[PDB]
């Protein structure tokens, strides 16, 4: 009912991708 | 400037002023409405203060209803989980063909389209990009104002909609706008 348990790692990457775009 | 009057003839009253309006309208509550956050200064769903008339004031009730219920389910949920995040653009236009892909051109699967949105304005919401809101509401005008928009017309606007929300066991319903878009999130990836 809480915590995805998947959204860390996961999110924290899927921004960063490319420093300065 | 008054030239003849304000809203001369022409036939089919719920034209699209009064369905263009309820179409920002509506969304724009279910929205600040469950995620409303008490004590958030600054609201993010910035366009209209409170809706005037209380059409809209009972069709959002219903989209709460069933948003409370439909979200309680580890199913749906787990699937909107499952579906990654790279392209609103492309899901989003994906997603959005696959639920009435042969169906039946009918109109129901609209209704489970608020709610897919819900997540990306939401699920967005979180991710610090406000920006993603205003982008997004944009689709839905943009689809409401170039489909729905003929149909919704033969329709008698957004009456229809909750003229249909009137049977019975309504466990049917949520079956319905479920096994609709469930499957296209079936389809589109099925990865555990």
């Amino acid at each position: 009912c809480e915590a995805l348990k998947k959204a860390l790692r996961r999110h924290r990457f899927l921004w960063q991708r490319r420093q300065r775009a | 400037m008054d030239g003849s009057g304000e809203q001369p003839r022409g036939g089919g009253p719920t034209s699209s002023e009064q369905i263009m309006k309820t179409g920002a309208l509506l969304l724009q509550g279910f929205i600040q409405d469950r995620a409303g956050r008490m004590g958030g200064e600054a609201p993010e769903l910035a366009l209209d203060p409170v809706p005037q008339d209380a059409s809209t004031k009972k069709l959002s009730e219903c989209l709460k209803r069933i948003g409370d219920e439909l979200d309680s389910n580890m199913e749906l949920q787990r699937m909107i989980a499952a579906v990654d995040t790279d392209s609103p653009r492309e899901v989003f236009f994906r997603v959005a063909a696959d639920m009435f892909s042969d169906g039946n051109f009918n109109w129901g699967r609209v209704v489970a389209l608020f709610y897919f949105a819900s997540k990306l304005v939401l699920k967005a919401l979180c991710t610090k990009v406000p920006e993603l809101i205003r982008t997004i509401m944009g689709w839905t005008l943009d689809f409401l104002r170039e489909r729905l928009l003929g149909w919704i017309q033969d329709q008698g606007g957004w009456d229809g909609l909750l003229s249909y929300f009137g049977t019975p066991t309504w466990q049917t319903v949520t079956i319905f706008v479920a096994g609709v878009l469930t499957a296209s999130l079936t389809i589109w990836k099925k990865m555990g």
